[PDB]
């Protein structure tokens, strides 16, 4: 059961530095911070200009700054262009993922 | 044709050299999303990375900068063992001729 926190993840600017922290996690595996939303059913775009690999403590936290965006031009798994996410109408959210797929659930964050 | 501040795309650039296939498909994404130029080579380097969403992304990136230059290592990747890779150069393709 690995965790996820984001400091601060309400009210939100284009540019403000936010806190992901990740509890739970496997010792010595790498997770990739990235500001993710779902732009369709089944569809999630990545935001590929802002985002971090962290890896994790012997305790199994891991801890990095995130610079969030409320709008920007989004990618998806295969590297296609999906088009413009703007974060005040599409459900954005912060997540922690380690190659296998896994990780914690990916938390949400509203400007 | 973006202007973008040129640290930010050495950065992306060393990025496709990174552990983690997460930064190297990112850093892949963000050099289409910028269209510049001097990316070719290195995006080029990456068309023949160990994994095939690397592989794809630089793919799309290279057909996003429209770069004539990329032609010969998109038809290679158009015989890549992995179905979405060749399908990204063959959408790549097509957005150069």
């Amino acid at each position: 059961a690995p965790t996820a926190t984001v400091t601060p993840s309400s009210g939100l600017s284009d540019g403000t530095v936010v806190k992901v922290a990740g509890a739970g996690l496997q010792a010595g595996t790498a997770y990739w911070v990235a500001q993710w939303a779902r732009v369709d059913t089944g569809v999630w775009a990545y935001n590929p200009a802002d985002n971090s690999s962290v890896t994790a403590d012997a305790n199994g936290s891991a801890s990095t700054s995130l610079t969030v965006r409320r709008s920007f031009e989004g990618f998806l798994f295969d590297g296609t262009r999906w088009g413009t996410v703007d974060c005040t109408t599409a459900a954005c959210q912060v997540g922690l993922s380690d190659a296998a797929g896994n990780g914690p659930e990916g938390v949400a964050i509203s400007f | 044709h973006h202007h973008t501040d040129p640290e930010k795309v050495e950065m992306y650039i060393k990025n496709l050299q990174d552990d983690s296939y997460f930064v190297r498909r990112a850093a892949a994404a963000a050099l289409g999303k910028i269209g510049d130029e001097r990316a070719v080579e290195p995006l080029i380097k990456a068309l023949k990375d160990e994994d095939r969403f690397v592989r794809s992304s630089a793919a799309y990136a290279l057909g996003e900068i429209g770069d004539e230059r990329a032609v010969e290592p998109l038809i290679k990747a158009l015989k890549d063992e992995d179905w979405f890779v060749r399908r990204a150069a063959a959408v790549a393709l097509g957005e150069i001729g």
